[PDB]
């Protein structure tokens, strides 16, 4: 008995459900069907204006995000980036490109144990709604966050 | 060729194809590769020709 | 005594699935068992190995046979 | 010829004709023989009057009257909507359409055959429809109370009734829903003695 | 009075009964009618029901379990759950002017054509009951997928029952 | 065991049988504490003792 | 607020997860092996032909039987006010059909019946004699 | 004997009096002759007007009166409903074959380990009543189920 | 007032499954039986037709297990008819076990041809009131 | 020792392996109580026990 | 081609690198046991065994 394990180290779903009580309450959007877990943040909370540059106190907001993610056990994660048409599709795609990238690096080199990251950026092409009142405060910009849970 | 029924009436038919044919026949006849019709039921989608061979709806 | 009666009490789907009547033959025969294999390789010592692609066998002889079974002597 | 409005109690008989279009509007008993074939889009009748024609190849068409008239159509029309508000009778031969939408209010006797592959249906009292050798692959039918409604749904059937309405499908569809809510009632109301008749399927056991 | 077979496919009179009652008063039958109508509140009694709720952006999404809401093997419906099946419709009652997208999925067991034949016979009997509460056809559009895309996994027993499913979707314009 | 009946033996074996013109049949097999039977459709289980 | 996935049931048993783990395998390999069967044959007959329907024969009947084929095709024939006919020996091994099928029409219950027997015996019925008839193999 | 069955599970014959006297003071006819048992029971008692169609609270009596047949041993039930003359004999036909199929289909699945349940409908062809002046409300519009008890 | 659920309920997300591959296997064995069947279409089954001439109406109860010609025989002599035979015996006789208690004539003759295979048939003349048994090669 | 599994094992050397149509592996190897594998893309460690 | 008896095992550690030279460097740590091809005009991906013994 006390030489296997009895849960898998460093969870407690009640500590989960309740970080995701408050992250939600908080407004990231946080997506739970079947084993799928979508994770949606806007864009406005993370960056600058059009530029990828982060913002110093949205480290304590990656963090927790961190500290959520490594809960589960997962393989593979997928991450993409979404904006609003300023300029092209090239500026733009390469500008969630960028964020995607930098977001994915940074989430790798921190302790969440995955085994496959893939990060995209598809710029403007596929919104979530009509309303394009806003630029950046628009919620058509957007990153989102996928896994399935395994096992 | 294999033609199927398309529409049933009391004293006419409808004939369509394999190559697309489409037709309106009364109760007799000469109708091509079947000869001649002699029946028509209304009731059940079957239609008989002197040939002996019975139409019905396609599948 | 409890997954022996769950086992009684989920009763007609074992003889449902277990259909042995129709495999047996015309004249009342057992149909024997076979077993398949593949993609074997077996090596000898060092420097000696053998593969087989696909590898079939037989388990038990067919032979006759006067009521078929059932599960009730392989589950219970 | 464009435009024939006939009203104060005559007879017009005519055969062998042909036109792309016109338009007829009939009242106070004009009474049509035509042995032609005449294509058309739209045809008003007052009612309380015979008319026979024999033939109308026209793409499509729209018929809305109010009277009581007694008309017998041929041809291969497509039609879009049609609403009956007075005692109408009406048989025709062949549609082939795509989708109809027929409304029936005071009284309706309407006897159609066809291919057309999406029928809607609304009765509301006093109606009886005969889409007998009607094949329609999808169905959808409401009927209020004092309506009969004779169907020939082939694929998917929808099926809603109120109370005192009969619901009678000549067809077993692949697909069959239905409803009543106080006297309502949907019957099978076939021969039981076909040599080739089929049954039900394990999709098709909707048992009511 | 009510009816417990679906009130016969008519426009329910509930608070009414209530604010009666509650005079046996007016306003504060009217104010507890209203906090049990508050559409917080629907979301609450079909979160209590086993049917998920997934808002997102201008598209709202509805879950059903197909077993537990349906008769099995069969599209029977099952009529116990006719309360969740009012809630249904009252939360329905609410956008007037969208289409509607209705589709359901199974598990990865039998025959692919056996699969296809019961998701769509699933999906057909699905909208024809939505449409007899008195939605117009032309807003209306069913599909049965079969297993094409599980949203659960199917290797696990527990995976592969939460995978068949009804789903609901419809935009707002 | 040689056992006589009327019923239609299903599980065990049996080595051989006999009917008689009314249909009772006889059945000579091994020993066994526990038997099968078909009776009317329906499946029906028999216990033996003094094996 | 909280959260809860739709499929809720009863607790099921590990006998029972396993009794799944093999009936998934077993029933793939049924289903290959009646696509690779259909592949290899063509079906070229049909017993629709041989006992066609009739009239006095769409009353429904829902049976589970588990034995032998006379006493049930007797209470058919009982049921469906018909005589009934038997050509043949039964041999010594008796035939035994198991069923379980909810209210179906009676000519597809006998089509069924049929095709469950497949070579031990053979159905036919002549409806302007009114008149089931089973016949035994000849073999042996 | 001490481990065997003493009597037949569920059994109590004071209970079975006691529901047939029951029935029998509602008006559902209970016949008892040898070993066969039939049951009549009106159509207006159990049906909608001139429809398949049944009232909510008919499921007490349908309960009660499965309850009583899942009491006795059988083999094949018999179920076969009459009606009144409304329309065409189709029709009628028609309606109690549904009728018939309806409630056959809810009594197998309600618990009686029959063997065969036969289900069929005649209409207005097998009157018992020469008094005909109503329609469902009449008595001879019926349904009867039979069987034989068999030891 | 309390419509209840089934008392066989497959509430269980084993039992589900359970039941969905019984159905499958089974459909599967269904279609293989239908696929595998071979039968014989009813116009040129091979068998005796009825001559239902009015003798063969009455009923009997036989009871007998051997040989064939002497039954044929005292039928015959039953039904007034004559007795006719074609063909010689072989080495082995044929051997038909009837029993029986309430029949046709015809049908026993009917039963008799259907278990004399294809060595042996009979013909019936209704009208020159004989009936024949024909050897085979 | 004789093992069954759908996994992939590393360390330490079998002497034979087969496959069925599913792709579970059987091996047949020498005695070990610490086996090395591949779970998906991820090494695990396993137990073997009444050595 | 199918998959010998031995099988094929891999091992990858890199970071932030596009699917083109992922591909490379998958194709040179297989050696000769198998190839990697591409149809981007059919969007197709293909791996292929070597055939020796």
């Amino acid at each position: 008995v006390p030489k296997l394990p009895c849960r898998v180290d460093g969870a407690c779903d009640a500590t989960i459900i309740k970080m995701m009580t408050d992250l939600n309450k908080k407004g990231i959007k946080v997506a739970s069907v079947g084993q799928n877990y979508l994770i949606s943040i806007p864009a406005s909370a993370l960056f600058a204006d059009q530029s990828p540059r982060l913002n110093w106190a949205s480290y304590s907001l990656l963090n927790e995000i961190a500290a959520f993610l490594k809960q589960f056990r997962k393989i593979a994660i997928t991450v993409t980036s979404y904006s609003s048409k300023y300029v092209s599709v090239k500026r733009e795609r390469a500008l969630t490109l960028a964020r995607s990238r930098v977001v994915s690096e940074y989430l790798w080199s921190q302790g969440v144990d995955s085994r496959i990251i893939f990060t995209q950026g598809l710029g403007s092409d596929k919104p979530i709604t009509s309303y394009t009142l806003g630029g950046d405060r628009s919620p058509n910009a957007r990153v989102e966050i996928t896994f399935r849970r395994a096992v | 060729i294999i033609y199927y029924i398309q529409a049933v009436i009391p004293g006419r038919a409808w004939l369509i194809g394999s190559n697309g044919s489409t037709l309106t026949v009364r109760e007799g006849s000469k109708i091509p590769g079947y000869g001649m019709v002699k029946l028509i039921d209304s009731l059940q989608g079957r239609i008989l020709t002197s040939s002996g061979q019975v139409i019905k709806f396609s599948q | 005594k409890i997954i022996d009666e769950q086992l009684n009490k989920q009763a007609r789907n074992l003889d449902a699935i277990y259909d042995f009547n129709s495999l047996v033959l015309e004249h009342n025969i057992l149909p024997p068992v076979l077993l398949e294999g593949r993609n074997t390789l077996n090596l000898a010592d060092a420097q000696s190995i053998r593969i087989s692609d696909r590898t079939y066998k037989v388990a038990k002889q067919a032979h006759f046979i006067t009521t078929p079974p059932t599960w009730r002597q392989y589950l219970w | 010829l464009n435009r024939f409005r006939y009203e104060g109690a005559g007879v017009v008989t005519g055969n062998n004709l042909r036109t792309s279009y016109l338009d007829l509007y009939l009242a106070n008993e004009g009474t049509t023989r035509l042995a032609g074939n005449i294509g058309l889009q739209k045809l008003e009748a007052v009612g309380n009057g015979v008319t026979q024609i024999n033939g109308v190849s026209s793409r499509n068409l729209q018929i809305v009257l109010k009277g009581d008239p007694k008309v017998l159509i041929s041809g291969f029309v497509n039609l879009r909507q049609l609403d009956m508000y007075g005692k109408g009778t009406l048989s025709l031969y062949w549609i082939k359409s795509d989708t109809l939408t027929i409304r029936a209010k005071k009284a309706a006797k309407i006897q159609l055959a066809g291919i057309v592959n999406r029928l809607d249906v609304e009765l509301w009292d006093f109606a009886q429809f005969k889409g007998k050798y009607l094949r329609a692959q999808r169905s959808f039918v409401k009927t209020h109370d004092k309506s009969v409604a004779e169907i020939s749904a082939v694929n998917h059937q929808s099926s809603l009734a109120t109370d005192a309405s009969d619901i009678y499908y000549y067809n077993l569809s692949k697909t069959r829903a239905d409803f009543m809510a106080f006297n309502g009632s949907v019957l099978d109301m076939r021969e039981w003695g076909q040599s080739d008749l089929k049954d039900f399927d394990r999709y098709n056991k909707q048992f009511p | 009075c009510f009816h417990p077979p679906y009130n016969n496919f008519q426009p329910d009179r509930r608070a009414v009964k209530r604010v009666g009652v509650d005079t046996g008063g007016g306003t504060v039958g009217l104010v507890a009618s209203i906090y049990r109508d508050s559409k917080r509140k629907i979301i609450r009694d079909l979160q209590k029901q086993d049917i998920q709720y997934v808002e997102y952006g201008d598209t709202r999404t509805l879950i059903i379990p197909t077993d537990k809401y349906f008769m099995f093997s069969s599209p029977r419906l099952n009529e116990i759950c006719y309360p969740g099946l009012n809630n249904v419709i009252r939360l329905l009652n609410f956008y007037p002017q969208s289409t509607i997208y209705v589709a359901g999925f199974t598990d990865n067991v039998g025959s692919r054509s056996h699969k296809r034949k019961l998701s769509q016979a699933q999906a057909e009997t699905m909208m024809t009951f939505l449409w007899a509460n008195g939605i117009a056809a032309k807003r209306l559009k069913a599909e049965g997928y079969g297993d094409k895309n599980a949203i659960s996994d199917n290797a696990i027993i527990h995976g592969s029952a939460q995978n068949r499913r009804i789903e609901i979707q419809w935009f707002t314009s | 065991m040689y056992v006589r009946t009327n019923l239609t033996i299903l599980s065990p074996g049996w080595l051989a049988s006999m009917t008689s013109a009314d249909g009772t049949h006889a059945y000579e097999m091994q020993k066994s504490p526990v038997l099968l039977v078909s009776w009317h459709g329906k499946v029906m289980q028999l216990k033996v003792e003094g094996l | 607020m909280k959260f809860k996935k739709p499929p809720i049931n009863n607790p099921s048993d590990d006998a029972t997860i396993k009794l799944a783990e093999a009936a998934v395998s077993v029933s793939d390999s049924m289903l290959e092996m009646a696509k690779v069967e259909k592949v290899i044959t063509p079906p070229s007959k049909d017993n629709t032909l041989t006992i066609p329907n009739a009239y006095n024969l769409q009353a429904r009947a829902s049976v589970d039987w588990s034995g032998p084929i006379e006493e049930l095709t007797a209470r058919i024939a009982k049921a469906a006010h018909f005589r009934f006919r038997v050509l043949g020996k039964s041999p010594s091994v008796p035939v035994l059909i198991s069923i379980s099928t909810k209210d179906e029409s009676l000519a597809e219950i006998l089509r069924d019946i049929d095709y469950q027997a497949g070579k031990k015996a053979s159905i036919h019925v002549y409806p302007n004699s009114q008149v089931v008839e089973l016949r035994y193999a000849k073999i042996y």
